[PDB]
């Protein structure tokens, strides 16, 4: 099924997308306070 | 099209593996790297020192000194020196020619 | 409550033991849910007529605990009484998991096909082909365009 | 914000202690002591 | 790589700009221009070059209505090659951004990628080669593999030029030129000969001969050479 | 006349100015920012959605004369909502109804007119696809009926009502709620419905039939979505099996939406006592103390009446059950005075090593703990009143008489004095030996506890949390850095101006 097999499929990653999105979204500018350190 | 919705969708995740543990290398990477340059400022404070005398700073880290050649001065300091270990009238050290505090 | 009487040796009080096991397996389906999973009992037991319903009632509480591919070899071993439905929000849950190990598997398929390959349980492959024909036939040709990349076939 | 669903509806503290030690216990000595003189 | 533009070495600054130019110099990418703004104002020589020549490879055959900063960087190039007090390799990616800036008569341009999706391989030798200017300056001479026209070309025989004359639709400003100052009410129905050139941007603007006695067999969707059927 | 005619006409208008601000705002926010634009980056109207619940539930009491909330309805319920051009005509329709309130009389919705009220999803373009403006245009009716609750012929317009935001229930359940807080807004009105659902049709209907439905948006739940429908589907599946005896305790042990993942402090907030009932009734073995106290410090300022009382209460219910007690009494506010005195009065008992004392107690209040159905869990606590004596007198005296205890301990038998002493040996409590033979239970000093690698355990549990604490004070710290844009070297021009004249001293 498309709906119901391959819909299915939208519905998991999404939740993988926002929080590993927003870790590096966190651990990035985490890098960029010490570049500004460094240079 | 639903169809380039679910394998577009796991490509960005496919490309999003290679970018938290990326930067998990430079959380520790500008650590060993920027020690290198912690230490490394302090060639300044060499050996062919003068002397002047602390008066006070304009702000944080940017200060106004008084020589012992007489005239005084707006300095820059040294980052690692205790700014609690000034002013009794603070006996400072100055750089022979950029003339900041060392 | 019905649960007491899974010991009964006489091969129609499973049967009326699988009589209330689709009707009301919302209340006390949180009772049996752990407790007893007797299916493969009676399902491998040589007492046939009642194993076919017994595997759709396990593909139902075994899917909303974690089961899944529990929920997945009995999806496949349930049979005519599995499939003969496509009317609810339960067909959703098991062509989740049976195409999923389908295509996965198609991927080493697609690596190794010769040799080692599948031992289809013959709706694995058949429900692929039959809801991709309910893709040709219901007028959907870009899923149509897309399934028969999905099977990698 | 708080909506807070409803399904029913020092000065003090170290008095409280002293209340809950000195809770049940005769609470009127004058003469408990002025009588243990003579029968104890 | 924007992310890379801020790397506390110029070397990763630096080649964090040729990253852009290699990647979207296809493109008038506004997003690419943004971040090739400030990288002209560092401090390091180098990479205020590198800045030049990735935005000369940003914008050629573009006028002012892909990108506005096309006139912008042109007083540009010009402000910072008429100084004394600049470097020699910093007006260097001047001098070397005009050349770039004005190839070929505006008629050439790079293509590291066919229309069918296939790449072209001596383009990308070419700009791979002509990357390492720094340890031989005309080995980034290699440059010519790179330079690829923007024209059709019609034919119906295997020599004679026809004489088709076909036109436009949409806004013709992008038709937009040069246009030398040489100090001592509008159409969109631009005629073309056999050789004319066309931005791969108005190959889908263009339209189609159909009041000629020429009609092209092929659906006209590329440029380069066509047969073009006298009807 | 004047009277109602000079303090009545004011209601109407100012909820009216606060109404085309708090919730047409929500209307323009919720329905163009959800249903069309994100909600999860926006979710404001979430808490603005909250807000339109604690106004509403102490804004309206009275029967609505001059048809301060009963105008509303024939105002509020004739609504396209369908887009800015179909709806710069209903801003007008806010302002076109005080003139039906005003100059003309309105319909006054008093118990029996909330059927015209109703059957409005068809007048003039209403849809179902905007069910962000369809759930808050079916709630926003659906409170203010069953706020006040009004059982007098209310309860079938309440339910039919609710038969209308069931219908929109069963759309979200079935359509199209990907992505658009069609379900994740609605299981706010779905979750917030089912209370008033539970407070006309819980205890006056059948809830068992709840149940099943109840299951079934569990099923739908979880599976599209796991987020807000993982979280009020469990006390709001909880609240009457813990009511009931069902088996349904274990069946939330082998859960796996025990973990509703940051159910928003409130139902979250809830959840933990609400599993802490669940091992009071399955025998706490001071598992559940931590989720009590837990419960109770992710709890809120508003007021101890609602449950806090009774995390308060039972609480230390669970830890009486242990034999650790504190002053409970240390905080009057509006709690401490009132529902204490037949359970400080308990713990009063249970602070004596007296044995019917507990019998003084347990006559005394015996309804007064059933009156919220504890009584099964006081009616065990003789055992801890009698080790809480063993171990105060094994403490106090050494060598003492077991026929001496029974009668300090008024237990009335000597003779199975031997046998509570005897267990209070076996079950770990009191170490040392009885002479059953002459009658002395001896007892030995057992002092340096300290170099009994006890205490260190007593550190390292507190150790290990405390780096975790600190650890949290970082991982909850460094949402901060933000506004970083640029670390500057020194400049640009002023660097020209330094080689230039650096060049001038060069050359010098």
């Amino acid at each position: 099924g498309l709906r119901q097999y391959y819909l299915s499929k939208i519905e998991e990653l999404q939740l993988i997308v926002n929080d590993k999105s927003q870790n590096l979204r966190r651990l990035q500018a985490q890098r960029n306070e010490l570049n500004a350190k460094v240079r | 099209d639903l169809y380039s919705r679910y394998k577009k969708l796991q490509q960005e995740l496919e490309f999003l593996e290679v970018q938290e543990e990326y930067i998990k290398d430079e959380q520790k990477n500008l650590k060993k790297e920027f020690l290198h340059a912690q230490e490394e400022v302090k060639r300044i404070q060499s050996i062919p020192l003068v002397i002047g005398q602390f008066l006070e700073a304009v702000d944080q880290n940017t200060a106004i000194v008084g020589s012992t050649t007489g005239s005084n001065y707006y300095v820059r300091i040294l980052s690692t020196i205790d700014r609690e270990l000034l002013k009794p009238n603070a006996s400072v050290a100055l750089h022979k020619h950029s003339n900041a505090l060392v | 409550g019905i649960i007491s009487l899974l010991d009964e040796d006489e091969p129609q009080l499973k049967e009326f033991a699988l009589h209330k096991l689709n009707a009301v397996v919302n209340d006390f389906w949180a009772e049996i849910s752990e407790s007893v999973d007797k299916i493969e009992v009676l399902y491998e037991d040589e007492g046939f007529r009642s194993r076919q319903f017994a595997a759709l009632v396990a593909s139902k509480v075994f899917y909303h605990l974690g089961a899944f591919e529990e929920s997945l070899n009995y999806a496949l071993g349930a049979g005519d009484l599995f499939n003969v439905n496509d009317n609810s929000e339960y067909v959703e849950t098991i062509i989740a998991k049976c195409i999923d190990h389908y295509t996965k598997q198609c991927v080493e398929n697609a690596d190794l096909p010769e040799g080692e390959k599948k031992p289809i349980d013959q709706r694995l492959e058949g429900i692929v082909n039959k809801m991709f024909q309910r893709c040709l036939d219901d007028h959907k040709y870009k899923q149509a365009i897309g399934i028969a990349l999905e099977t990698r076939r | 914000m708080s909506e807070k669903k409803q399904p029913v509806d020092e000065d003090n503290w170290d008095d409280d202690n002293v209340e809950d030690d000195f809770s049940n216990q005769l609470r009127a000595e004058l003469e408990k002591h002025g009588y243990k003189m003579e029968t104890s | 790589v924007s992310l890379l533009s801020e790397s506390y070495n110029p070397h990763v600054r630096y080649g964090a700009a040729m990253a852009l130019g290699i990647c979207c110099a296809g493109t008038g990418n506004k997003e690419a221009i943004n971040l090739l703004e400030p990288m002209t104002n560092d401090p390091v020589n180098y990479v205020r070059q590198g800045a030049l020549i990735a935005s000369a490879l940003i914008m050629i055959q573009q006028t002012e209505i892909t990108c506005p900063k096309v006139n912008q960087f042109r007083q540009l190039y010009s402000k910072v090659i008429n100084d004394k007090h600049d470097d020699v390799m910093a007006k260097f990616g001047a001098i070397l951004a005009q050349g770039i800036l004005d190839a070929g008569g505006h008629n050439v341009t790079i293509s590291l990628q066919s229309r069918t999706g296939h790449t072209h391989m001596p383009s990308v030798v070419g700009v791979l080669v002509f990357t390492q200017f720094w340890f031989w300056f005309p080995l980034s001479h290699f440059l010519s593999l790179a330079y690829t026209p923007t024209c059709v070309i019609g034919l119906n025989k295997d020599l004679k030029m026809p004489k088709v004359q076909y036109k436009s639709n949409c806004k013709p400003s992008t038709f937009a030129y040069p246009a030398p100052l040489e100090v001592p009410p509008e159409p969109n129905f631009q005629l073309l000969d056999n050789p004319a050139r066309v931005m791969p941007a108005q190959l889908k603007v263009l339209t189609m001969p159909e009041t000629c006695r020429y009609q092209p067999f092929k659906p006209l969707s590329i440029g380069g050479i066509i047969i073009l059927k006298d009807t | 006349p004047p009277g109602g005619g000079e303090q009545e006409p004011p209601p109407p208008p100012a909820p009216q100015d606060v109404e085309m601000k708090e919730e047409a705002a929500t209307g323009g926010g919720s329905t163009g920012e959800a249903d069309g634009k994100t909600a999860a980056a926006a979710a404001e109207h979430s808490q603005r959605e909250l807000d339109t619940v604690t106004l509403e539930d102490i804004k309206e009491h009275v029967k609505q004369l001059e048809k301060a909330v009963s105008g509303k309805e024939p105002r509020f319920v004739l609504r396209a909502l369908r887009m800015l051009p179909s709806t710069s005509r209903r801003l007008n329709h806010y302002v076109l109804y005080k003139a039906v309130q005003g100059f003309f009389t309105s319909n006054n919705a008093t118990r029996d007119f909330l059927l015209p009220f109703l059957e409005e999803p068809m007048d003039t373009e209403a849809d179902l696809q905007f069910r962000p403006r369809t759930g808050k245009a079916a709630s926003t009716p659906l409170l203010p009926e069953v706020e006040a609750y009004l059982q007098l012929l209310v309860v079938i317009f309440m339910m039919n009502s609710k038969r209308y935001k069931e219908a929109q229930k069963i759309s979200d359940d079935l359509m199209q709620k990907i992505s658009t807080q069609n379900r994740r807004a609605l299981d706010l009105v779905a979750a917030k419905c089912y209370y008033y659902h539970a407070r006309v049709y819980e205890f006056l209907d059948k809830l068992d039939v709840v149940r099943s439905f109840l299951h079934a948006r569990l099923r739908t739940a979880t599976l599209r979505h796991d987020a807000d429908g993982q979280a009020t589907l469990l006390n709001l599946l909880l609240r009457n099996y813990l009511h009931y005896s069902l088996y349904d305790q274990a069946e939330k042990l082998v859960s796996k939406s025990v973990f509703p993942e940051q159910a928003n402090n409130n139902e979250w907030a809830r959840y933990l006592y609400y599993t802490g009932r669940i091992k009071a009734i399955q025998l706490e073995y001071s598992e559940a103390r931590r989720t009590m106290t837990n419960a109770l410090r992710k709890a809120p300022q508003h007021t101890a009446v609602g449950f806090k009382q009774t995390v308060h209460k039972l609480l230390i219910v669970v830890e009486l059950l242990l034999g650790e007690i504190p002053d409970r009494l240390q905080f009057r506010q509006p709690s401490l005075k009132r529902s204490l005195m037949p359970y400080f009065l308990l713990t009063q008992a249970v602070r004596t090593g007296n044995l019917a004392k507990f019998n003084q107690v347990l006559d005394q209040f015996g309804e007064k703990f059933q009156a919220d159905g504890t009584y099964t869990l006081i009616i065990r606590l003789r055992h801890n009143v009698i080790k809480t004596g063993v171990r105060m007198i094994s403490l106090s005296y050494s060598r003492i008489s077991l026929a001496d205890i029974a009668q300090k301990l008024q237990l009335d038998s000597p003779e199975d004095a031997e046998f509570i002493v005897a267990k209070a040996i076996r079950d770990g409590v009191i170490e040392a030996s009885i002479n059953h033979e002459k009658g002395y239970v001896q007892s030995k000093e057992m002092i340096d506890i300290y170099s009994t690698r006890e205490p260190q355990l007593a550190f390292h549990q507190r150790i290990s949390f405390c780096l975790d604490i600190h650890n949290m004070s970082v991982k909850a710290m460094r949402f901060p850095p933000k506004s970083y844009n640029k670390d500057l070297e020194s400049a640009e021009e002023r660097r020209e101006r330094e080689q230039q004249d650096l060049e001038f001293a060069k050359e010098m």
